[PDB]
């Protein structure tokens, strides 16, 4: 090995559906194969209507998304109006684009609701890509989350079923991806704003899901 | 008259009128007193208010754990100069692990004020400062004037009617200089000194402002009910 | 980015009951070539501090000039320049430590290892190390280069911890330093026999000893050593 | 660089350079803004001492800042181009970063801020220009009419006029414009605007310019004959 | 002519003193501090009846816990507010906390004297900065273009300032309720205003620990105006 | 410190006059007479060498200057201003032309560059105009022979013949009578000497008169041989002896 | 080619109680296989009841602590002697670290103290500024040895209630200052046994509402 | 310091006028008259040289009329040196546009940018304005033939026929009298000369005291030609119209 290992963090998802937006993330940070933390907050609460997910460099994401929150606060002070998800995401995407090539490592998703836009999700990463979309999974365990999410996703999911699918998709990635785990943090974004749906430790959640759902037959029960 | 338009101009008698007009701003300012013994150095400052509804303008500023000053004149200029002192005190601590000498503190202020009196465009500082401190050579008291002239003293006073307190200290010199190992008595002498500059008004609880530094005493400021002891 | 050209080897030092001792040989090596033999690598600052420098000599001479200029600058507008407001070892060290780290941060280092030995105004012994990386540390014994590997073990047998400092006299301490210099001459390929030694005592002050030599060496046993294994003749 | 503080305070607390810039506005040709129920109309005077003009190519008095916002002015013509250019650039910059066109209040605030900056910057004089900025915010049907001036202050107006003899036309609008019931239609709004200019102009031939702005980037300039019809109609009703 | 940063023979900066005259020409602004909150109120003063008064923005939010009222050349206050807002948010970014009202005021006042031959002239606007923090509680500051700021229990600035200040001297006490303070601002504004006071040509605002900084609606202020008139007629 | 004069010292007066340019022209009027005449096969420029002292060596002070091998210049007004203009004129001929096109600039364009420098001294911050009027004679392949005047304002005019300075009014009248379009170079030199004698008061000889021509190429003055296309400088300064020869048959 | 970084070894440990918090760190300083000092403190009282340590490359560690101490000083000047809360200090340190994102401080930073409710608080940082509050954190060379032991003994991880069929977890509770110091001392004696860069001495800084106390213990010197 | 000597070139009068701009216009009013007349099939540029001397080289001279590119020319009125500074800037600006868009610059764009430069000198920098008024005569495929004028204020306006410099009041009245919209180039040539012949301060208008230029589509099929008139060509056109 050479060079310091800095924390790299988290598997995240967020999908749009009938009842708004679900956002789910894991809580693990790793420095190589060393599990650095299992209690990382990978969701930033920018404002009562805006969320930001974090993946890649922990510092990069944590620093620039809290900075993003300051820029969004300054927008509503100057314009007497809450910033649009598009504008918020574009502030971040234009920022990282100025640092393109410098070595920033960020995979973020700006999720929120406004009147003019409705529920909106924007994928923003460190090489300058900015994409509007209904479903995104970002992080080292994104593919594992996609596998479960896509195969069970419908627009007409209920709030209860959607919350679970988001939770279950992170769990799937937490299980298979070595660099994902710890616990699941759930959020539900509606017209009235975001609602926190608890921290769910994989230690208890896996066995609870295995027993009740009858899934995870690969594992010794 | 014709030679007071800017600081870069000398009068026929060799005077700098803009520097003298800056000196005038100090005379309009509220009185403040400085004095010291061998163990401690004290600043006493009469704070001024706009009216009964307003607060009393803070006269004393801390520069380091061992140094600080009181102001008289333009307060924003005192903020610029005190900030410069804070940085210079701090540079001495970070680079040389050394508490800045009170004498060097004065030399730095002198040279900073001077540059503003020899160049076109700029203006002189419009404030006078009384710097106290305790360093490796004991207690100190300095008087700063925006002409650049800095003077080390046993005691002094600047501001409106400062001549009364300055006369008292000139009489009391032999007494208060030997107040060693006794903070409260040295303050009492400073409070009695500033009282000789009072007219119609008296020292109240939210009017008086005292600061002290010494051998085993960091630079601390006393305001409000903490100065009720000395009235 | 630098590479050191003309270099100086080990600087060794230790504390004792009333003060500190520091020593360094008088060699300026040019790679394997022992090019310069009259090089003083201990530089006194005032009458209470000695800075011992190893590594690149061109950078050492720059540091000399900085310290020389520091004394001049301190004297300016300072009536107590030879009294209360004189330069302390701690002041001189912190200045160098600041410079060393600033230079490494600009990727253009002073290619040296430095040991500032002295006595403070309150009588306390001062001994602290700093190098090209800006790394600093203090210890009852300090040594650079090969000194770190060979001298420190020997000096730590005398002063192993803080409590051993009052129990160590200047006679015992100097004896260990001179011994360490002999061991370095035996075993360091870029060392010389000639060296300088400096004592800074809180009572007797600064004693600077020049033109010392390693002596009382053991070489006689060499005659009995024949071949590299089997050879009898 | 030229550093001189040209805009400075006087003993009585006035910044004469800013106030002298207002005199330049007072010299300029009259400009009027009137906002109806579903539209805004910008009327502008053109002095008739200039014959042998080429009206095809001569710079128009009303300028499009974006497809949904317009800017008219009174004062120095050369100065107005600099504000218009900056405003047009800021309009495209706002679309680029916020992904949404400027509101009329924002564009006014920007232009007003530029004007203000020139009142306390070294080496520059204030803009000898007052502007009327009108239009409709994106996805909004509420008419917006703002005014700016050299000092940098800006505010919203139900109806307003600037330039030479503006105090006469402001007097007209103050009694003729009802807050409770503004001009319900485009025709009513244009007529009131033309009426107000006819108090000052001289002749209603090639002296009056009218520009109508409607919601969703619907802006059009009226021709000579179209304007002349309003002039002919008003004069016949006047003789009573 | 003469230098911008020149001292008068009396020891004052000409340009600073002249800017103070500009502030006296400005519209009245009043602030009153209580233990239940701080109230800020201003005279809008529309130059013409066609001008939509609701677009006159002379009370301004700096942060959730700090508000601001202005008087004088109000265009000059835009860059001061912009700086104050940046300072407030920037401090929250660096220290994960609300910034002290005094520290915010000091930051604004540092701009004041950054002029000469930096900007070309001092600001021609005075600010009343009201706010709340955990340490010093409810506070009201008066920030001048001289770079000086005083804390006040109550303070009036603008054209009717000396008349209003004398009235605030008699009326203010340490046990004033928020409701009492609201009425007192309206009362004193109505006394010094040229045109008759109503909800359209005058604006109220406040800052409380619980609900933060709030500009009152014209409907809410209208009721307080009506409540004020009834109470004066009641004795 | 630093140059705080970033503003114009030449401004329009209520009457529309640019004072400093007018005053600069007044300085030129006080200056010693200089003239230029254009012939069919050449150009002549001439001026009086007003000596400041008889101890001074007037040879060291050159009023007529070579700018390029085919371009020469003379002035009336302030000598120091002229000298620095010649330095700048020579340099600009290289930097803005020869280093780009590998050949010397034509007369009109060099004149244009000199005019630009003099115009900038009329408008730039913290400077006064140049107190000189130049006469620039020159030759180039595509324009042939040409003569230009350059004033403190930066304005330049082409002339068949003209004079500037002290006795320019009378000298211009004299040239109008004598000038024709069939003048040979020698005839133009003769007329130049006749015209100059009227304005000169004291001694009139090769040592007090400075005169140069733009005529035929001079291979002997080139300094080297071997390149057929390089045939030598058309600018030649007449010697003290060469002037006196023409003063006998005057 | 010149390498601006170095590894000074050692290890640090932060534990938070109910009304207290400890920040421990060994006193050994090393380069390669040599001991530079047996007593070189790297846990510092920074004022306002905040203790700090920046373990890794000592030159960077000292620079950071020095800058933060200075940040505390200027916080008092600029904000009327206001006490810098532990959460505010943490955010400030993030900006110090991230400020050198593209030429990092090679250190694992830990700070400890009391939060604004008077409860024990420990914050930990990566080299470029990502930070997080925790009950427990080990940092430095022997972090990998100590940390899992802390998960087991401080946060009772993988411990279930006896006889409950691994269904009921061992309940979380705050530890006494006595019980915490026992865990610290055992953590360091264990790390000293198995990590060559850890030893010589242990210095613990305890933080209560009363102030900042110190405790020192000998460690094996081999 | 230096404040003492500053003329303050970029300030307002109490009446709201720019002192220096007004005085620059007063300067221009003494300059030789320049006339531009726009016809349906071309543009005429006529200009009177300032009191000519008999020993002035006339054929190889350029004082009034300058070429900006192949499609645009200008008539100057004021300080020639000032005009040349602006002309070289305008020439560069045209080439920048061509390099950028591979299309010849539209006339108004060139005029605006040149006028914006003049404006800058009246608002900032503390320098005197350019004592120059231009008549721009040019063609592009958008508006066809165009006449503009700019002055030291940086304000520009479009014209069918216009005069700058001396006696514009008298000249503009004569143009306003005889001009009509369906005019040809050859007629406009005659009008330009007749107007100068009456407004001139000289005794009689002659070939040697004039600069003349046309911009016709008289070239072969759908292309514009610039003709800067030679001395002999002015002599002939002066006889042909019956002025001499
Ligand atoms: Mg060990």
């Amino acid at each position: 090995d050479c060079k310091i290992k800095i924390a790299h963090g988290t598997t995240t998802l967020a999908f749009r559906f009938q009842g708004g937006i679900i956002v789910a993330v894991d809580s693990r940070a790793t420095a190589g194969n060393w599990v650095a933390s299992q209690t990382v907050k990978a969701v930033i609460e920018i404002n009562p209507f805006l969320l930001g997910t974090m993946a890649g460099g922990a510092a990069d994401c944590q620093f620039w998304e809290t900075w993003l929150g300051s820029q969004c606060r300054l927008h509503e002070l100057r314009e007497k109006e809450r910033i649009s998800v598009a504008a918020a995401s574009k502030i971040l995407s234009n920022l990282v684009y100025q640092y393109k090539g410098a070595g920033l490592s960020m995979g973020t998703m700006i999720c929120g609701y406004t009147r003019k836009e409705g529920p909106t999700i924007y994928y923003v990463d460190s090489d300058g890509t900015r994409l509007k979309g209904d479903i995104f999974c970002v992080g080292s365990g994104q593919t594992f989350a996609y596998g479960v999410l896509d195969s069970n996703y419908k627009w007409d999911l209920s709030v209860e079923d959607a919350l679970y699918l988001g939770k279950r998709s992170i769990l799937a990635a937490a299980h298979r991806d070595a660099y994902s785990g710890g616990s699941v943090n759930l959020y539900h974004v509606t017209e009235d704003g975001w609602i926190y749906h608890g921290n769910h430790d994989v230690g208890e959640l896996f066995w609870k899901v295995k027993e009740e759902e009858g899934s995870f037959n690969n594992v010794i029960g | 008259n014709n030679y007071d338009g800017d600081t870069v101009t000398f009068s026929p008698t060799g005077r700098l009128f803009q520097v003298e007009y800056a000196l005038e701003a100090i005379k309009q300012g509220s009185v403040t007193v400085g004095l010291r013994s061998n163990t401690h150095a004290v600043l006493v400052a009469l704070k001024r208010n706009a009216d009964e509804l307003s607060s009393y303008q803070k006269k004393i500023i801390k520069c380091d754990e061992h140094m600080g000053l009181s102001l008289a004149g333009l307060a924003p200029d005192a903020r610029v100069l005190s900030n410069y002192l804070r940085q210079q005190c701090n540079y001495s601590s970070l680079v040389f692990n050394r508490k800045l000498a009170v004498e060097r503190a004065g030399h730095l202020l002198c040279d900073k004020a001077q540059k503003n009196t020899q160049s076109y465009g700029g203006r002189p500082y419009g404030v006078g400062l009384l710097i106290i401190g305790y360093d490796k050579s004991g207690a100190h008291l300095l008087e700063f004037q925006p002409s650049g002239n800095v003077t080390e003293l046993y005691g002094t006073a600047i501001g409106a009617r400062s001549q009364g307190a300055k006369t008292y200290l000139e009489r009391t010199l032999d007494t208060f200089i030997k107040i060693d190992g006794n903070p409260d008595e040295l303050i009492k002498a400073g409070v009695e000194a500033i009282s000789q500059s009072l007219r119609d008004e008296s020292l109240t609880v939210d009017n008086l402002s005292i600061a002290i530094v010494g051998k085993d005493t960091p630079f601390t400021i006393y305001d409000g009910e903490a100065v009720a002891k000395y009235i | 980015t630098q590479q050191p050209i003309v270099t100086g080897t080990s600087v060794i030092s230790m504390k004792y009951d009333n003060g500190v001792i520091i020593a360094a040989d008088n060699l300026g090596s040019y790679g394997s070539l022992l090019r310069f033999n009259g090089v003083e690598r201990l530089i006194p600052v005032g009458d209470n501090t000695v800075v011992g420098i190893s590594g690149d000599i061109s950078d050492m001479q720059h540091i000399e000039r900085l310290l020389k200029d520091l004394v001049t600058e301190n004297a300016y507008d300072n009536p107590l320049a030879d009294a209360e407001e004189a330069l302390e070892p701690s002041y001189i060290f912190e200045y160098l430590a600041t410079v060393m780290y600033q230079r490494r941060s600009k990727m253009n280092p002073l290619w040296n290892a430095i040991i500032v030995a002295g006595v403070q105004s309150n009588g306390d012994q001062f001994l602290r190390y700093v190098n090209l990386l800006g790394v600093t540390y203090s210890s009852p014994t300090l040594a650079t280069g090969f000194g770190a590997h060979m001298a420190n073990p020997l000096l730590r047998k005398v002063v192993d911890r803080e409590s051993d400092i009052p129990k160590t006299t200047v006679q015992v301490a100097e004896e260990a330093i001179v011994n360490a210099m002999r061991v370095l001459y035996y075993r360091d390929a870029r060392s010389s026999r000639n060296f300088s030694l400096a004592i800074i005592d809180k009572n007797t002050g600064l004693t600077f000893k020049k033109n010392l030599q390693v002596e009382n060496m053991k070489w006689d046993f060499a005659k009995d050593i024949k071949g590299y294994g089997t050879q009898k003749i | 660089g030229y550093d001189r503080a040209l805009s400075i305070f006087s003993p009585d607390g006035h910044i004469f350079q800013v106030e002298y810039a207002l005199e330049a506005v007072k010299r300029g040709t009259c400009a009027v803004g009137v906002k109806g129920k579903n539209c805004v109309v910008l009327g502008c005077e053109r002095r008739s001492t200039l014959k042998l003009q080429d009206t095809r190519i001569t710079p128009s008095k009303v300028s499009k800042i974006d497809s949904h916002v317009v800017l008219s002015f009174s004062g120095l013509n050369a100065d107005s181009r600099i504000l218009i250019e900056k405003a047009r650039v800021e309009a495209q910059s706002h679309r680029l970063t916020l992904e949404d066109p400027v509101t009329v209040e924002y564009l006014t605030r920007y232009v007003a801020g530029v004007q203000q900056r020139y009142t306390q910057s070294g080496g520059v004089r204030p803009f000898g220009v007052s502007t009327l900025i009108a239009g409709f915010d994106p996805r909004d049907d509420e008419p917006k009419l703002y005014q700016t001036e050299p000092s940098g202050i800006y505010s919203s107006w139900s109806a307003q006029t600037i330039g030479r003899n503006s105090k006469t036309v402001r007097e007209f609008l103050e009694k003729n414009y009802d807050r409770k019931e503004p001009p319900a239609t485009v025709e009513e709004c244009v007529k009131l605007t033309v009426r107000s200019l006819l108090e000052v102009v001289q002749t209603g031939a090639k002296n009056i310019e009218i520009t109508v702005v409607k919601p969703d980037s619907d802006i059009v300039a009226l021709s000579s004959e179209e304007i002349n019809q309003y002039v002919t109609q008003i004069e016949q009703e006047k003789q009573e | 002519d003469r230098g911008v940063s020149t001292f008068s023979p009396e020891g004052r900066l000409f340009q600073v003193e002249y800017s103070l005259e500009a502030i006296k020409l400005g519209s009245t602004a009043i602030g009153i501090a209580t233990k239940e909150g701080v109230v800020l109120g201003v005279e809008k003063r529309a130059t013409s009846p066609l001008l939509e008064s609701d677009s006159i923005e002379k009370i301004v939010e700096i942060d959730r816990h700090i508000g601001c009222a202005m008087s004088g050349l109000t265009a000059d206050a835009r860059s001061m507010i912009e700086h104050a807002r940046t300072a407030a948010v920037t401090h929250n970014l660096y220290y994960d906390e609300d910034i002290n009202v005094e520290s915010l005021t000091q930051s604004v006042c540092d701009l004041a004297l950054r002029f000469g031959e930096l900007m070309s002239r001092p600001f021609g606007v005075a600010l009343l900065i009201a706010g709340h923090d955990a340490d010093d509680g409810y506070q009201l500051f008066h920030a001048e273009p001289s770079g000086t700021f005083y804390r006040y229990n109550a303070k009036a600035i603008g054209s009717g300032s000396e008349g209003a200040q004398a009235e605030l001297l008699n009326e203010w006490h340490s046990s004033l309720t928020l409701k009492e303070a609201e009425l007192l601002v309206l009362k004193i504004l109505k006394q010094v205003m040229e045109e008759k006071l109503d909800e359209n040509n005058a604006q109220l605002s406040c800052i409380t620990k619980q609900d933060g900084f709030k500009i009152y609606d014209n409907e809410k202020t209208a009721e307080l105006i009506k409540e004020l008139k009834e109470k004066e007629a009641a004795e | 410190m630093t140059d705080r004069y970033s503003f114009s010292l030449t401004t329009f007066s209520p009457s529309g006059k640019l004072g400093q340019i007018d005053y600069a022209l007044t300085a030129v009027k006080q200056g010693v007479t200089s003239l230029g005449i254009k012939a069919t096969n050449g150009v002549v420029i001439a001026t009086e060498k007003k000596s400041s002292s008889p101890l001074a060596m007037s040879e060291t002070l050159s009023k007529v200057s070579l700018l390029t091998p085919d371009i020469g210049a003379v002035y009336s007004g302030m000598g120091p201003d002229y000298r620095v203009l010649v330095d700048k004129s020579r340099k600009v001929a290289h930097t803005s032309y020869k280093r780009i096109y590998g050949e010397y600039p034509p007369t009109k364009l060099l004149v244009s560059e000199v005019a630009k420098i003099m115009q900038e001294a009329t408008q730039s911050g913290g400077v006064r105009p140049f107190g000189v009027s130049l006469l620039i004679a020159g030759h180039d392949e595509f324009n042939g022979f040409s003569l230009y005047q350059v004033d403190p304002s930066g304005s330049y005019f082409p002339w068949k013949a003209t004079a500037i300075g002290k006795g320019s009014v009378a000298a211009k009248t004299f040239l109008e009578k004598r000038w024709n379009d069939e003048l040979e170079l020698e005839d133009a030199i003769h007329i130049a000497l006749l015209t100059l004698k009227e304005s000169v008061e004291g001694e009139f000889n090769g040592d007090t008169i400075e005169l140069a021509i733009i005529g035929d190429e001079n291979p002997d003055l080139l300094g080297y041989t071997g390149i057929p296309t390089d045939k030598g400088p058309r600018f030649r300064k007449l010697t003290s002896q060469e002037i006196n020869d023409r003063l006998e048959a005057l | 080619q010149f390498n601006p970084y170095g590894d000074n070894g050692g290890t640090i440990l932060g534990i938070a109680g109910e009304d207290f918090a400890v920040l421990a760190g060994d006193t050994r300083n090393i380069t390669d296989y040599s001991i530079n000092s047996r007593y070189e403190p790297k846990v510092f009282d920074c004022g306002d009841n905040i203790v700090m340590s920046a373990n890794g490359f000592a030159a960077d560690g000292d620079a950071l602590v020095k800058r933060f101490k200075n940040s505390v000083k200027w916080y008092h000047f600029d904000h009327n002697d206001k006490k810098l809360s532990i959460n505010s200090a943490a955010r400030n340190i993030q900006h110090l670290l991230y400020g050198k994102r593209f030429f990092p401080y090679y250190v694992h930073t830990i700070i400890a103290g009391l939060d604004e409710d008077g409860k024990g608080a420990v914050y930990s940082f990566d080299p470029v500024g990502s930070y997080e509050r925790e009950q427990c954190r080990a940092g430095g060379a022997a972090a990998s040895l100590i940390m899992p032991f802390l998960d087991n003994q401080v946060n009772f991880k993988n411990q279930y209630e006896p006889g409950t069929n691994g269904k009921v977890k061992k309940p979380l509770k705050y530890l006494s200052v006595e019980e915490v110091i026992k865990l610290v001392r055992d953590s360091f004696t264990s790390a000293t046994e198995r990590h060559i860069q850890v030893g010589d001495g242990l210095e613990i800084l305890i933080v209560t509402k009363d102030g900042v106390r110190k405790e020192f213990y000998e460690l094996k010197r081999d | 310091g230096s404040r003492r000597y500053d003329s303050r070139t970029t300030i307002f009068s109490p009446e709201g006028r720019l002192y220096q701009v007004e005085y620059a216009l007063e300067s221009i009013s003494h300059a030789g008259t320049a006339i531009g007349i726009m016809a349906s099939d071309g543009i005429v540029l006529a200009a009177e040289r300032k009191v000519t001397s008999t020993l002035l080289e006339q054929d190889t001279s350029t004082e009034k009329l300058y070429k900006l590119n192949d499609k645009i020319a200008v008539a100057v009125a004021g300080l020639t040196a000032d005009a040349e500074i602006l002309i070289n800037t305008a020439r560069i600006h045209a080439q920048n546009y061509l390099k950028t868009y591979n299309e010849d610059i539209p006339v108004e764009i060139l005029v605006r940018r040149l006028s914006d430069i003049k404006q800058g000198y009246t608002q900032h920098g503390g320098l005197r304005p350019f004592g120059v008024s231009f008549i721009y005569a040019g063609y592009d495929d958008r508006y066809g033939y165009q006449l503009y004028t700019s002055n030291p204020s940086g304000n520009y306006t479009g014209w069918k026929a216009i005069s700058v410099g001396a006696n514009t009041s008298a000249a503009q009245t004569l143009l306003q009298m005889d001009y009509k919209d369906d005019m040809k180039v050859d007629d406009a040539i005659e009008l330009a000369l007749k107007t100068l012949s009456k407004t001139t301060d000289s005794s009689a208008l002659t070939y040697d005291r004039l600069e003349f230029a046309t911009i016709r589509k008289g070239a072969n099929d759908g292309e514009v030609y610039q003709k800067i008139f030679k001395p002999q060509e002015i002599k002939d056109i002066l006889v042909k119209t019956g002025i001499t």
